[PDB]
């Protein structure tokens, strides 16, 4: 509706979901590292998490052999050295400085004086390195081809009791590991064995008593019981049966015992349940029973006690003047009773081979778990420790306190015979989710830890007295720690930018492994599962299908990080009855307490009229009543996350084909002219305003000019005086994805059109009108032709590849360099010597294809001539040399040229030549028209801006003949002093504006001049970006948006291609055997409204033709389609858009039902059954049977047939094998591997074994000899000892192997 | 004077002379103070001059 629906109206079909706006899609990066960088004043520096607290505790130091502080008083952040826009280019960290200030004082002296000469601080100031900001749509471009940081999901800091299955049982028993996992230190398991016993093993290194632990605490011994055990009301000898015993635990006890009451009597010999005698008890003034001897008197008790309670007597010499039994069996198995002799035991199991001492050990507890340090347990790990078993305010503190251990000791106690249920280890709440935010703070808290472990070990040399400030603090950990994590971190291993929706479900992906979690293998079926908390925190649906399945699931599209970690999705809070406004995003640890009832319900004007709501109240879906409700969902797509969310009739597909749709949706390239789908969703709007590669309006502004490349915009309705004018948005032109594809906008705004801000201006890839569009709806017939779509394969008809409908670019935009080899320096000139003049086309005089000329596949790229040594001189290359006159040229052919493929034209050939001599002799034209094109540029942004300017100072003027008078803009000419002088500052503002962006542009050209920054050995480097127009031949991945993914069958003409009853051929026919196989009826729900909505844009576009922006089109449009009436005169340009269907925004959960699309369709003069009449196209016949013709949103996926063919007879061999490499990179062969050889082997082909693995790969001396019998004619081969049999027995001969062959 | 007379050696993987490596620390000894109190990274050229050698041996 603001500017992008107007256009492109869609009836939405949710039954009236406004519970909470969802936010933003990158949001979660994005607030993550908004408190990382906070990126303000001093006031604003305030964070207790970031990096700014890592810092302050890592960075101040002292010095105990100098007495040396390294104070912090803060850091300033600065701008980024290189734009965002200019380091996509430059293939270079896109990253600010930072600047930390420094305080070395030496005021503690000697001579019991606290100050010295030097004793004032020095305010210093380091160069601490540069961090990669995060760019407005999170991508974090560390170099070329920029990587987000997917968000990881480790296990949260806190106590944890797994109890276990059975497994690793002494029969069936149960263990209840109690092990608390800190956010940064060695782990603690306090589990149980089959003797009934708490071990602590730590680090699940050994397995000693958990006594040892306690000693290392201090409180154990007779002192570790008094929490366990206590005083038994017990007398001495004496008449009869004296004691004074109060009984409240005899209840459900057989008597052993005859403790019956002094005067009458009481515990009667049978002792059922004891419910009567226990109130008697307790109504006579106290349980006084006149009655054992094998019991527990562990109990507090050295002049007549002694230690241990071991008695077997009948309380001797004076007595010494079922629900718990662990701590009483721990302290007697253990060997140790003293706390020296636990600190040697956690000694030799951290560090059995150095010799443990009395105070070593006692010092190397301290710094695991008594040092903050080392053990640096996060504040949510201490909140959640203090949730899971109750504590005391301890949110300052990190490392476990001495009272932790007993509370974790008690209630692991406790819950091994009930006594409340046990922490799920596989729960949502319980694994809190980390982003890119707390990875790099925890990556750059180890490398200052490593920095200030350099300096203490370098400021011990160095004097701090006259010191050179920030001499000692080093940089190269500190930026060589981001580096790492932005270089080869799991994290940060790549960033799906196929289209708008991959970039914000990457962004949104929360990868259970990488560092700090479990690995792929790691993971199990455990972990690879979906809890019940996932539930509108994580989308069970979205999840990639490969290994790393259930690890790499998605966050919802409504799911929130907290500051803890823990994801929070909202909930819209409800009263008793009458559901309320009042939103929380509750997050999955205090979920399980309140409530939920799902979304979906039929509520009342004011409340819930149902009475028997469906919902949850922990997990465990349930029908709770209309009362005792708190928690509602906000939406019910808040299951789904954004690349599930797009599914129109998600609800209709299956679990598992939902998850195969959701992953294709991410995985779909942008395509031309590609537009909204006719039945698509509402969230498409969302993703694709709140995505990146898509300009939005940061004004309110009228448009002025259009031209592609640019868009420039007025200030708006009610501007500042000189705050910012007017805003222009470079769109951004064909450059290359990080997937090689192509990443284009169009400014969809028209000229003079006002436009509000924070819309949509220009698409981005794969959008149009501001709607995510993955592909173009094509008319689909799903129906078996002529076995072409057999299986999954679609068939295609020629007129989606005709119209240039699902055709990309894919710019690959290969990379050449010239690095000056140690045989001379290696060149880039025109052609390599003995080359034809044919494949030197298209060259300049530098050597580079020319920018605009198609090069086919094969074709000299950049002509790289690279100076070598003589070559081996053979006889018969001598002779025919001698023959042919020429001389042996001694450089070696090393020209880049384009692999096979369909590339053909040349976008851009960027040339980075060195800083020391650059354009001496090569790509001077090159940077000669880059700089007359920023020029060019720059003189039309100074042009519009002068242009604005004037129209501004005019408007001002006039209120306060000038057409006669033109030249008076910078003077009134006049007595006027207010004005002009008001004129006068807004002119010198804007001159200054003008003066900053001249500067900018003069910095960008010095250093175009003085050189881009090249690797330390090549010298000049080509970056030729070659772009492709992939037709939908035969064999590209054609997925449906549901799921139903398929080959692309033949491409049939559109004149072969089944007829429909108005004449229309489809464009694609899939198969309907795909729904009942996997139940996706979705898809055919979705096809049918899509059918709809196409009939309803033939219907409109049929009536405007005859009458444009007649009076009966708008009743028409509003039948179908209230916010449709606009007062604009864009009903003729709404018409134009919904020609070819109009859209539908349907829910994820909250769509139209079957009833809905029924109506639909016979509104839209379709035919009640959903399906219709298809004349065929090969032979031509109506078919018996209604057939479904609809317009199903078809996609492109990345994975092409153009991408993914391969074939290379004789390739570029490896080194330590000398077999064909794998992969396409270059020439490489399919490996032919051992359970691809087993085919072969239980055939009867053991001649291609004894060719295919002998002669064909691994055989150096057998391929050649293989290759020429081929090549003569002869299909004979011989191979005796492969080349991987070779490498083999030379591996083993170098061990102690005595492998050698005989006979 | 052991440790950096051996880790001059056994830690490149090709065996870089003594010399050598003393030369290359005090070059990345120069780019890092170049960084702490210049500014930027200075260019390959500029460490030549800035250390008082021959510009193509430093290159």
């Amino acid at each position: 509706q603001s500017f992008t629906g107007k256009k492109r109206i869609r009836k939405s079909f949710g039954r009236i979901p406004e519970a909470v706006q969802m936010p933003n899609l990158i949001e979660v990066q994005r607030s993550s590292y908004e408190q990382f960088l906070q990126r303000e004043t001093r006031p604003g520096l305030r964070r207790d998490e970031g990096v700014e607290a890592v810092f302050k505790s890592v960075f101040p130091i002292k010095d105990f052999n100098e007495r040396a502080v390294l104070e912090y008083v803060s850091y300033e952040f600065e701008e980024p050295k290189y734009d965002v826009e200019e380091c996509i280019q430059r293939d270079m960290t896109f990253a600010a400085p930072l600047k930390v200030k420094l305080r070395l004082i030496v005021f503690e002296t000697e001579e019991e004086t606290g100050a010295r000469s030097v004793k004032d601080i020095k305010e210093q100031d380091v160069y601490m390195g540069d961090i990669p900001l995060m760019t407005d749509k999170g991508t974090f471009i560390v170099n070329g081809t920029e990587r987000v940081i997917v968000s990881q999901m480790h296990r949260s800091p806190g106590v944890f009791f797994d109890h276990d299955k059975g497994k690793t049982h002494a029969s069936g028993k149960l263990l209840f590991a109690a092990r608390v996992i800190p956010y940064r230190g060695s782990w603690l398991d306090f589990e149980f064995d089959a003797k009934d016993i708490v071990y602590v093993r730590i680090d699940r290194r050994r397995k000693l008593p958990a006594t040892t632990f306690l000693y290392a605490l201090g409180m154990d011994g007779e002192e570790i019981l008094t929490t366990f055990y206590d005083v038994v009301p017990f007398e001495k000898r004496s008449g009869g049966w004296a004691t004074p015993y109060k009984p409240e635990r005899w209840r459900g006890v057989k008597p052993e015992f005859p403790l019956v009451d002094a005067d009458t009597g009481e515990e009667v010999a049978p002792a059922g349940t004891k419910i009567t005698a226990r109130q008697a008890k307790k109504f006579a003034d106290g349980g006084l029973k006149t009655l054992l001897t094998g019991r527990y008197l562990a109990r507090d008790a050295e002049i007549y006690a002694e230690a241990g309670d071991e008695l077997d007597v009948t309380s001797i010499q004076a007595l010494a003047d079922t629900v718990g039994a662990y701590m009483r069996n721990t302290l007697r198995v253990d060997k140790n009773a003293i706390r020296e002799d636990a600190l040697f035991d956690i000694y030799r199991v951290m560090r059995p081979g150095e010799p443990p001492t009395v105070e070593a050990a006692e010092a190397m507890f301290k710094s695991l778990f008594f040092d903050a340090e080392r053990y640096d347990l996060s504040s949510v790990g201490r909140v959640k420790m203090n949730m899971r078993l109750e504590q005391d305010v301890s949110d300052e503190v990190r490392i476990l306190r001495k009272e932790d251990v007993l509370a974790v000791l008690k209630v692991l106690v406790g819950l091994r015979d009930g006594r409340g249920e046990i922490d799920d280890i596989d729960n949502l709440g319980n694994r809190r989710v980390r982003s890119v935010g707390e990875l790099l703070e925890n990556q750059y808290r180890v490398g200052l830890l490593r920095m200030e472990r350099a300096i203490k070990e370098r400021m011990s040399s160095v004097d701090i007295d006259t010191v050179m400030p920030h001499d000692l603090i080093n940089a190269k950990p500190a930026a060589a720690a981001v580096r790492e994590f932005f270089g080869s971190s799991q994290l940060s291993q790549f960033m799906d930018q196929t289209n708008p929706l991959s970039e914000i479900t990457h962004k949104r992906r929360l990868s259970a492994l990488g560092p700090g979690g479990l690995t792929r293998e790691r993971a199990g079926f455990e972990v690879r599962d979906v809890h019940p908390t996932h539930y509108g925190r994580i989308c069970p649906i979205e999840t990639p299908e490969g290994p790393n399945i259930g690890l790499i699931n998605s966050l919802a599209t409504h799911a929130r990080v907290n500051k803890y970690g823990f994801i929070e999705s909202p909930y819209r809070r409800v009263k008793d009855g009458k559901p309320q406004d009042e939103v929380v995003y509750m997050s999955a640890m205090e979920e399980s307490k309140h409530v939920i009832a799902q979304s979906n319900i039929k509520v009342a004007e004011g409340e819930i009229v149902e009475d028997l709501v469906p919902g949850r109240i922990n997990g465990e879906p349930t029908l709770l009543q209309k009362e005792t409700v708190d928690l509602m969902d906000v939406s019910p797509r808040q299951v789904v996350s954004v690349a599930a969310a797009l599914i129109p009739f998600l609800e209709n597909d299956d679990a598992n084909r939902a998850l195969m749709g959701s992953n294709m949706q991410r995985q779909a390239v942008p395509l031309v002219q590609s537009d909204a789908p006719l039945v698509g969703t509402g969230m498409e709007a969302v993703v694709a305003r709140d995505s990146g590669a898509v300009v939005i309006a940061k004004r309110t502004g009228v448009v002025e000019q259009i031209d592609g490349t640019r868009i420039v915009i007025r200030a708006t309705e009610e501007t500042d005086p000189a705050r910012s004018g007017v805003d222009i948005y470079r769109m951004s032109k064909f450059q290359r994805s990080n997937q090689s594809t192509c990443i284009n906008q169009r400014p969809l705004v028209k000229v003079g059109d006002r436009i509000v801000a924070g819309d949509i201006i220009a698409d981005g890839p794969s959008t149009e009108l501001g709607e995510l569009a993955l592909g173009r709806n094509a008319l689909v017939a799903f129906m078996p032709w002529n076995g072409y779509n057999f299986e999954d394969s679609i068939l295609i008809s020629e007129r989606i590849v005709r119209d240039d409908v699902f055709t990309s670019i894919h710019i690959e935009e290969f990379e050449v360099m010239a690095r000056d080899t140690k045989l001379g320096p290696e060149e880039i000139t025109r052609d390599i010597p003995n080359v034809g003049e044919e494949a030197l086309r298209n060259l300049d005089e530098a050597g580079i294809v020319a920018i605009g000329a198609e090069v086919q596949p094969g074709d000299i790229l950049v002509g790289k001539v690279t100076p070598k040594g003589e070559s081996p001189m053979t006889p018969e290359e001598k002779l025919l040399r001698a023959i042919f006159g020429e001389k042996a040229s001694d450089v070696r052919d090393t020209s880049l040229r384009l692999p096979p493929g369909v590339a053909g034209t040349i976008v851009d050939v960027r040339v980075f030549n060195r800083h020391g001599v650059d354009k001496d002799e090569r790509a001077l034209a090159i940077e000669r028209a880059e700089i007359d094109r920023l020029g060019k540029d720059r003189d039309d942004e100074f042009a519009i801006l002068n242009r604005n300017i004037s129209g501004r100072l005019k408007e001002l003027l006039i209120g306060k003949l000038a057409q006669v008078a033109s030249g008076l803009w910078w003077q009134i000419a006049l007595e006027d002093e207010k004005a002009m002088g008001e004129l006068e500052s807004l002119r010198r503002l804007f001159d200054e504006n003008r003066k900053r962006l001249d500067r900018r542009f003069e910095d960008k050209v010095d250093k175009l001049q003085r050189g881009d920054e090249l690797p330390p050995g090549v010298m000049k480097m080509v970056k030729v970006f070659v772009a492709v127009k992939r037709k939908l031949q035969p064999g590209d991945k054609m997925a449906g948006r549901h799921g139903n993914k398929g080959v692309i069958s033949r491409i049939l003409p559109i004149e072969d291609m089944p007829f429909l009853a108005d004449g229309t051929h489809v464009d694609v026919v899939l198969n309907p055997l795909g729904v009942p196989s996997r139940m996706n009826v979705g898809q055919i729900f979705e096809t049918h409204l899509g059918w709809a909505c196409a009939n309803l844009g033939k219907q409109i576009t049929n009536l405007l033709e005859d009458w444009q922006q007649g009076g009966q089109k708008q009743a028409l449009v509003e039948r179908l389609t209230e916010e449709l009436p606009d007062t604009e005169e864009g009903l003729v340009e709404l018409a134009r858009n919904l020609g070819k269907g109009v859209p539908i925004a349907t829910p994820v959960f909250d769509g139209a039902r079957m009833d809905d699309i029924e109506g639909h369709l016979e509104m839209a003069g379709v035919n009640k059954s959903g399906q219709s009449i298809l004349f065929d196209g090969l032979t031509g016949e109506q078919f018996k049977r209604p057939v479904t013709v609809g317009y199903i949103y078809m996609l492109k996926l990345h994975h092409l047939v153009d991408d993914k063919i391969h074939a290379r007879s004789i390739g570029p061999y490896s080194l330590v094998t000398q077999q064909p490499l794998g992969g396409k990179a270059q020439f490489g062969g399919q490996r032919f591997g051992e359970m691809e050889v087993w085919a072969l082997e239980a055939y009867g082909a053991a001649y291609t074994l004894q060719e295919m693995l002998t002669v064909k790969s691994d055989d150096v001396a057998g391929r050649t000899k293989v290759y020429e019998s081929i090549v003569r004619g002869d299909d004979t081969f011989e191979a005796g000892i492969p080349e991987s049999f070779n490498v083999l027995v030379k591996e083993m001969r170098s061990l102690g192997l005595n492998v050698e062959l005989e006979n | 004077q052991a440790i950096t007379r051996s880790i001059a050696d056994q830690a490149r993987t090709i065996r870089i002379p003594v010399h050598m490596i003393e030369t290359i620390n005090k070059i990345v000894r120069t780019s890092r103070q170049m960084l702490h109190e210049i500014g930027r990274e200075p260019t390959p050229e500029e460490l030549a001059e800035k250390l008082a050698m021959p510009l193509e041996k430093v290159r």
